[PDB]
């Protein structure tokens, strides 16, 4: 009916269906605004933790992480010792992007496997 | 894109002609860019150019200055497929190839001259802030911004306006990206007609700007006089 008189008022694609008397828009997702023109914000609930960035894209957030944490909210603090790389029974730390192996006396090196 | 991230390179030393490893170019350097552009980091730097990276052709050779080409382009560009998080990191690496400057990035005998690291905060504007770096073997001098791409406005860069003049608006675009409304014609879309002057509120009407149009039971050129 009303998408007829005229060019799409819907901006970025979005789909014109006539209502009684007037019109509204069917926004792609990511799009709001009465003629879809502006671009939603996803990181207004701040999803994003551990000191990680929200970058706000088109339909959808990605949390960028700190070195070291993982996970879809950068909620993981990554295991570095799950695989346990220390030799010779070292003990390994868990820490923020990094492992440290702490040797028994007599050994050293980075995975505690020396004389 | 909604927004562009524009980094305009002005000069270059590189008096000796010397490369990171200490050897000479030669016989010259012929100095190409690298550009590496990511969210902001203070930590020493881990992995990849996450905001984009592109590279340039050979721009000169030792020491230079740049100039801009509208259409080897200067201001360089790089489109960015978020809104803009307001803060950066930076790289960039000066490099010397021995080879064609055509993709020097793709030559296999490059050696790195020298480079720079920065981060900041930066506002979309079209105002150049501007930055040089100092060492005893080179010098760079270059400027950037953060401006929105064609229909995009706001200070995030997310409100689109673009210019009607039909059925569903009459407006040109105002740089916070509302409409502006051609003359006799109101409304957020400019889509509402300015009806004659004096035109009855309530019995009067209009479709076209500068009309007057009685509703029923309405008579006179202002649709004020019952029946
Ligand atoms: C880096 O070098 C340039 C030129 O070698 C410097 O530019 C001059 O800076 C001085 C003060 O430092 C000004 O008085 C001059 O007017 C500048 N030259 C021009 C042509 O404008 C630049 O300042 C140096 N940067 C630093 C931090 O010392
Ligand atoms: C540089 O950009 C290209 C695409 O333009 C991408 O494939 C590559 O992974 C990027 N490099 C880094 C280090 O981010
Ligand atoms: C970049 O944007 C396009 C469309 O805007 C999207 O399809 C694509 O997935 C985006 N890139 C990433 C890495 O999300
Ligand atoms: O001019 C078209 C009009 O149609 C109807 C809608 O509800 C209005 O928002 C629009 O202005
Ligand atoms: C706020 O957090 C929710 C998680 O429920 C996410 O889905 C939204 O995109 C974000 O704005
Ligand atoms: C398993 O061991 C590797 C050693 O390279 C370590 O880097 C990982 O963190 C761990 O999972
Ligand atoms: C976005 O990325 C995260 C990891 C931090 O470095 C922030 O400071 C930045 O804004
Ligand atoms: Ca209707
Ligand atoms: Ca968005
Ligand atoms: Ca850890």
């Amino acid at each position: 009916d009303e998408c007829a008189l005229g060019a799409n008022p819907c901006e970025h694609a979005g789909k014109c269906l006539n209502t009684l008397g007037s019109f509204e828009c069917q926004c792609l997702q990511g799009y709001t605004g009465p003629r879809c023109e502006i671009d939603v914000n996803e990181c207004i609930s701040n999803p994003c933790q551990n000191d990680a960035t929200c970058l706000d894209q088109i339909g959808e957030f990605q949390c960028i992480c700190m070195p070291g944490y993982e996970g879809v909210y950068c909620e993981i603090n990554t295991d570095e010792c799950a695989s346990s790389p220390c030799l010779h029974n070292g003990r390994c730390v868990d820490k923020i992007n990094e492992f440290l192996c702490q040797c028994p006396k007599g050994f050293s090196g980075h995975l505690c496997q020396s004389g | 894109s909604s927004s562009i991230f524009q980094l305009r390179l002005q000069e270059f030393a590189n008096e000796r002609g010397m490369l990171a490893n200490g050897r000479p170019c030669e016989p010259g350097c012929r100095t190409f860019f690298r550009i590496c552009l990511k969210h902001y980091q203070a930590t020493f730097s881990e992995g990849p150019c996450t905001f984009g990276n592109v590279s340039t052709p050979v721009l000169g050779t030792n020491s230079f200055v740049i100039r801009d080409k509208n259409s080897g382009r200067n201001p360089l560009q790089l489109p960015l497929n978020f809104t803009w998080p307001g803060t950066f990191s930076l790289n960039i690496q000066a490099w010397h190839t021995p080879g064609d400057d055509l993709r020097p990035e793709t030559s296999p005998g490059n050696s790195l001259i020298s480079q720079i690291i920065i981060q900041g905060s930066l506002a979309v504007g079209k105002n150049w802030k501007s930055d040089e770096q100092n060492n005893t073997l080179t010098r760079l001098r270059y400027s950037y911004r953060v401006v929105c791409s064609d229909n995009y406005y706001g200070d995030s860069c997310s409100r689109l306006c673009k210019k009607r003049d039909d059925h569903f608006g009459h407006y040109e675009c105002q740089p916070d990206g509302s409409p502006s409304c051609l003359p006799g014609w109101t409304g957020k879309y400019c889509d509402q007609p300015i009806c004659l002057s004096g035109c009855h509120e309530q019995n009067g009407y209009c479709s076209k700007p500068d009309e007057c149009n009685c509703r029923p039971g309405w008579q006179g050129p202002l649709c004020n006089e019952a029946a």
